[PDB]
DNA sequence: TGCATCCGTGAGTAAAG
DNA sequence: TATAATGGGAGCTGTCACGGATGCA
């Protein structure tokens, strides 16, 4: 077809790698590639360079690391659930000051997980995502106090975990304060330590509304720094014994020791610039010559007086300016938890360098790795926010990559996150995107980088602008803080240009964010693209301007629910955007360099290059997701194709030729249908599953081990006692479902025995026993069953035993089976579709084709979506769609509308005409007039005023048409909706909430340990969850009988559930019920609180609920 | 009013907090088990420094840590640090938490279920 | 008799996890 | 069962509002 575009605006730049935070900032903190001289003191070489070297005497110092190659490749790690990881190595020297003995070694740390060329984790064999953190950056914020008007509270900050919070505030009594570890003393105290005399102070602070007089305290000065410095541990230990050296220790490692205290480098940068100062190190003070010299307190402090008195060029802070929050990416996390299990290391090193013989201790008798393996493990299975990975399609894992996270370790807790926090504030514009949020309680807490940003060294979010110098509008490119930002006046990026001239006499720009008419003089910069304001997802949305933003928010969201269809097709409607994410995601493959096609087949696609050499690329074929969807790659090119550098070779899952293709084109008709599509649902053609419309393959794990025990093997067999062979039909020789069979609920996929408990048979054991004459076998069924309401096709088998080559399971499992099922699931009632706007609902009704309402011509519509969910959410744009839908029906063409820029009210009514024209002057040269019912509606329609009065009907339908409303019958009569109805190709995805997954239902099954009460979840076969509201419920209507079933029969009333299914399945009716024995539990552990609980009567005489079995 | 003072510190029923083998062989059990644990250790170790004759600073030490001991077990975290397991920064689940919250006993298991 | 100040405690439901 | 050895490390922090007990002037 043809892809006619829309769209003024040329975009300078192209959209950076949408990868990159994570890629780049991995990458930075490994230096894998950089040899050892040439590293950067940053990420675990830092880490390596804060830790050592470790000394008392024996001092062990670090020279250098380096990483080994993977033990083993990615597609190797998610098969056998290994981590994809390098060997790290450190070199390392031991050296006894007093014999000059210097020994060197070096030693291996273990493994650090290696990220893959998308930007992902493998860990034990899962894909995971470390998802970047915001937080307050580091550095010296000035706030208002909200008590007292007047006076302001100095805070600060260094990097998390790198040091304390310290506060300086003015007093009411005068005298300036300083917290930290939650102590408030007097500045004074510290400013002396600091070596600063009165003569100093005064001078420097004098000027200041007499306030240096709450600064003057003459018992500071009347001693020397070093007892002013005992003074002070004194007032921070109370009972530590005031020594000199263990002083000079503490304060020491509380404000000048680098490998203590540590603003970021952020926090340096943003420190010298508020302050107006310059910094030697990373900390408050240092430690020269024996004595303190100050840094940072007096520039504080005088700043603090400065904004206090009110002289000018001092501003309170904004805390949630993104020129004071930053982001923490997958390197620096990662980095830290290293610098943790290096610390952990370094204890254990001088642990062993204390004792020991002394004679013979070389690096590798001095280092266990374990303490420093157990925090990278830690970090990269149980973080918060070290997430399993969202590949549900491939944009689930891009927009996954780009999240930022305000919780997790270091973070906020939540509750404890108010609208501050929350807020899109002013310098959001360009760094993260306004709409790409949670609806429920994280939202503004998950957010999405913006398209065209990027992070810089420090962490700051940074988006580009176009220079524009005397109304000329360069092509050179800058990249932005909210800082730098707030210096100028930046254009928007729509304001029209003839040639590089600004044309317009007022132009749209703004100012700190505050929008302004402006002339082209004034003007020094200009927004790239509209695309730089969103995220990739909401950048996905076609006619976004004409969308309320909760409903675009739902649709940006819903994308990364998508499942991949096995007929996937890009949208009719296009952002521009669709080929760039398939590109990034690595969902497809293309050619390396020129080359012509040497071999193309369902496994491999063999390329001859123009270096004459044979590339041969595997596809991977039918692969299971972390979401079970399928995710396999198919040849999009044939033998002796000649193809250029960047070609597609291959389509990716949910790709159509390289085109982004998350669902399905479907021809819609907006209109109610008998209630079928009341409250948001959907009424859907038949003839959507007679064509595999909506169609996804999906793939189950299920597996099972077989262990030692003590009381005999488990093992994995065929010989499964008391099982016909119609039960044992699809097993192997080994016990193993055979590949290629269809499995439904209830099959066996692996037998396996399992030795009986020791247990005396019942007496009644014993006489069916020998009335049957039949010897009870020493094993019992425990095989691995098809669980309720699953099953499909056996793909894979996998068998790991142990004494096999490669194998080693954990300790005790003899052997290891694991069996793939493959489900092609049809579209069906229940299942969730959603187009691009918010539009989402749940397929209520599945009509046979001849029931749909068609087209004069005999076309059926395929979905029928209610107008009714339209002028409550505003989310005007799925019309505009549908109508430019429809004329690309009979044009035959798909269009790129960019957001903002894109197909307006006149162009898609010029494409319309045409449209028209093809669909209608072939119905007039076939040998047709207009229909009776066309009439009708026609007459309709011109009591609308939809249609002038007095044209012909061809000039009416072509109104109508123009207006995008055509005449549609109804199947089941014939006769015409009696007004013409708005019909047009939309694009709806299928979301990954399909019924299968999630119909369950329970009489009765497992209970829990303590409670004995239903297990929950699906996967338990559990209980729903009848909670205090439901009670409450219950309460209100007075169904104290049905609420005493649900607290009793049903729950943990233990006879009482025995008794009611015996008279069930007897037909009598259920007892009356007993006490529940979670009351049971509550009395006693009130009683092992020494707490009486006694259950009297009337009499006040106690009642045993536990019938004895607990009185001696 | 004496009875605020224990002499006897009840045990759970071992039920009520159990020692029980997952599927595959490993085993689980409740906090309650360690809190005895801790208790038990250094009631024990407080006999036998009595029967031993020990200095008064030992045995203080000893009854302090006994108290703190009960703490923990009946209502973690309420006075001082949490006690946690080796390894981790969870607190330890003692009777007052298995009784009150949102997961309490009452709310989770008696009003609803 | 009155205030500041500190400590403890609670902050939605179901689902899956 | 015997050189002598003699006081510890980790804090970690963007709510919030109320209610009730303690602390000062
Ligand atoms: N975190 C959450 C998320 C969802 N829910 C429940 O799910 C519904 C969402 O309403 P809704 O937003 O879907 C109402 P909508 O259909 O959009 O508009 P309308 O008024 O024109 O009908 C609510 O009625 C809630 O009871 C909740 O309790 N807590």
């Amino acid at each position: 077809m043809e892809i006619k575009r829309f769209g003024r605006i040329r975009e300078v730049i192209p959209l950076p790698p949408l990868t990159e935070i994570q890629v780049e900032s991995y990458r930075r903190a490994l230096q894998a590639d950089v040899p050892p001289e040439k590293r950067e003191n940053v990420g675990i070489q830092a880490a390596f360079r804060e830790t050592f070297p470790i000394e008392e005497g024996l001092v062990l110092d670090f020279l250098e690391y380096r990483l080994g190659e993977p033990p083993f490749p990615q597609d190797e790690c998610r098969e056998k659930d290994l981590t994809y990881q390098a060997p790290l190595y450190a070199r390392l020297q031991l050296i006894h000051k007093d014999t000059g003995l210097i020994k060197e070694d070096e030693v291996f740390l273990g493994h650090i997980p290696l990220m893959t060329e998308d930007g992902s984790f493998i860990i034990n064999g899962a894909d995971r995502v470390i998802v970047s953190q915001i937080h307050r950056s580091p550095g010296v914020y000035f706030t208002p106090d909200p008590a007292r008007p007047g006076r302001y509270i100095a805070s600060i900050i260094p990097l998390p975990k790198r040091g304390p919070w310290i506060d300086l505030e003015v007093e009411p009594n005068g005298v300036v304060s300083m917290k930290v570890n939650k102590r408030k003393f007097p500045l004074v105290l510290l400013l002396r330590v600091l070596g600063y005399d009165q003569e100093t102070l005064a001078r420097e602070l004098g000027a200041y509304g007499e306030l240096v007089q709450g600064l003057m305290d003459e018992s500071v000065f009347a001693m020397r720094p070093e007892e002013a410095l005992i003074r002070l541990f004194t007032l921070l230990r109370p009972g530590d014994p005031p020594k000199r050296d263990k002083a000079v220790a503490y304060v020491y490692g509380l404000i000048a020791d680098p490998r203590r205290y540590d603003l970021g480098e952020a926090g340096r940068y943003k420190a010298e610039e508020k302050l107006g100062i310059r910094l030697s190190g990373r900390t408050l003070a240092r430690f020269e010559d024996g004595e303190f010299k100050d840094e940072v307190f007096l520039p504080t402090l005088r700043y603090l007086f400065a904004l206090t008195a009110g002289v000018p060029g001092h501003e309170v802070d904004d805390i949630d300016h993104l020129g004071n929050r930053r982001i923490r990416t997958v390197g620096e996390l990662m980095t830290d938890q290293f610098r943790v299990g290096l610390a952990r290391l370094a204890r254990g090193v001088r642990e062993r360098m204390l004792m020991g013989s002394e004679d013979s201790l070389t690096p590798a008798k001095l280092v266990n790795s374990r303490p420093l393996e157990a925090a990278i493990r830690e970090f990269f299975s149980r973080s918060q926010l070290s997430q399993f990975k969202d590949e549900t399609n491939p944009l689930s894992s891009l927009r996954h990559k780009r999240r930022i996270s305000a919780l997790g370790p270091g973070g906020l807790t939540r509750e404890r996150a108010g609208f501050d926090v929350r807020d899109v504030h002013r310098t959001h514009y360009g760094r993260i995107c306004p709409v790409e949020t949670p609806e429920g309680a994280n939202i503004g807490l998950i957010t999405s980088l913006a398209a065209y940003a990027r992070v810089d060294e420090l962490g700051f979010i940074r988006t580009p602008y176009r220079r524009v110098v005397g109304g000329v509008v360069t092509d050179e490119v800058v990249y932005m803080t909210a800082t730098e930002e707030d210096r100028y006046t930046i254009a928007q990026a729509n304001t029209p240009l003839e040639g590089n001239r600004i044309a317009a006499e007022r132009v749209v720009a703004r100012r700190k964010g505050e929008p302004v008419i402006v002339s082209p003089e004034e003007v020094e910069f200009m927004d790239v693209s509209p695309k730089q304001v969103f995220s990739v997802n909401t950048n996905l949305i076609p006619f976004l301007e004409h969308d309320d933003a909760n409903r675009a928010l739902m649709g940006s969201n819903m994308q990364t629910q998508a499942v991949p269809l096995i007929r996937a097709q890009a949208p009719v409607v296009m952002t521009g955007l669709e080929e760039r994410v398939v590109r990034d995601s690595l969902a497809a493959l293309y050619a390396e360099e020129d080359g012509e096609v040497a071999k193309v087949d369902g496994n491999r696609i063999v390329v001859r290059y123009e270096d004459g050499r044979l590339v041969e690329y595997p596809l991977r074929r039918f692969y299971r997701s972390n979401q079970g969807t399928a995710l396999d790659q198919r040849p999009r090119v044939v033998v002796g194709q000649r193809v250029r550098k960047g070609d597609l070779l291959a389509d990716g899952p949910a790709s159509e030729n390289g085109f982004l293709a998350l669902g399905q084109n479907v021809l819609v008709a907006i209109m109610p249908f008998d209630g079928y599509n009341f409250e948001d649902a959907i009424v859907i053609s038949e003839e959507l599953l007679k064509r595999d419309f909506y169609t996804s393959i999906h793939i189950e794990r299920y597996e099972i081990e077989a262990r030692d025990t003590k009381l005999g093997p488990e093992r994995i067999t065929r010989d499964i006692p008391h099982l016909s062979e119609a039960a044992l039909r699809d097993l192997d020789e080994e016990g193993v479902v055979r590949i290629g069979a269809e499995v439904k609920p209830g099959d066996i996929l692996v037998g396996r025995t399992s030795f009986k408990g020791e247990s005396e048979p019942t007496p009644e054991e014993r006489l069916l026993r020998s009335i049957f004459g039949e010897k009870a076998r020493d094993v019992k069924d425990t095989s691995l069953r098809v669980p309720p309401g699953e099953g499909g096709i056996v793909v894979r088998t996998v068998r790991l035993r142990r004494g096999d080559p490669g194998v080693e399971l954990k300790p005790g499992v003899r052997e290891v089976v694991r069996v793939y099922v493959a489900q092609k699931r049809k579209l069906q009632v229940g299942d969730k579709l959603a187009n691009r706007h918010g539009n989402k609902g749940v397929v209520a009704k599945i009509l046979p084709v001849e029931d749909m309402p068609h087209l004069p011509d005999g076309t059926p519509v395929d979905v029928i979506l209610n107008p009714l969910g339209v002028p409550s959410r505003m989310n005007l744009g799925q019309i505009l769609e549908t109508h430019l839908g429809l004329a690309g029906y009979f044009l035959g063409q798909r269009y790129i509308s960019p957001i903002f820029d894109g197909a307006k009210e006149p162009e898609i009514k010029e494409l319309l005409a045409q449209a028209f024209e093809v669909y209608f002057g072939k119905r007039k040269g076939e040998g047709f007039g207009v229909d009776k019912r066309e009439v009708e509606v026609l007459r309709r329609a011109e009591k609308l005023g939809l249609v002038t009065p007095g044209k012909t009907p061809e000039e009416q339908l072509k109104e109508l048409f123009l207006q995008g409303k055509v005449v549609l019958y109804d199947g089941r009569t014939g006769e015409p909706i009696e007004g013409p109805i708005v019909v047009g190709q939309m694009f709806i995805m299928k979301l990954y909430h399909m019924v299968e997954d999630k119909m369950h239902a329970r009489s009765t099954g497992p209970y829990s340990l303590i409670t004995q009460q239903p297990l929950g979840g699906k996967a338990q076969f559990g209980g729903q969850r009848f909670g205090e509201m439901e009670v409450w419920a219950l309460e209100a209507y007075g169904a104290a009988h049905t609420l005493q079933e649900m607290l009793t029969l049903k729950s943990d009333d233990i006879e009482g559930r025995n008794a009611a299914y015996e008279a069930i399945i007897k037909g009598e009716d259920v007892p009356e019920p007993s006490v529940p024995e979670s009351f049971r539990v509550l009395v006693k552990e009130l009683q092992a609180l020494a707490l009486d609980v006694q259950t009297l009567d009337e009499k006040d005489n106690p009642v045993d609920i536990f019938e004895g079995l607990a009185s001696k | 009013p004496e009875w605020m003072i224990l002499e006897a510190v009840p045990v759970l029923p071992p039920d009520l907090r159990p020692m029980v083998q997952v599927d595959g062989g490993r085993f689980a059990t409740s906090d309650l088990n360690d809190l005895y644990r801790r208790l038990i250790n250094r009631n024990n170790r407080l006999k036998k420094l009595l029967a031993q004759g020990a200095p008064e600073i030992i045995i203080r030490n000893e009854k302090r840590m006994l108290q703190e001991a009960v703490d923990a077990l009946l209502d973690n975290g309420r006075r001082g640090a949490p006690v946690t397991n080796p390894g981790s920064d969870r607190p330890l689940r003692s009777l007052t938490d298995i009784l009150s919250g949102k997961q309490g006993r009452f709310r989770q298991n008696l009003l609803g279920k």
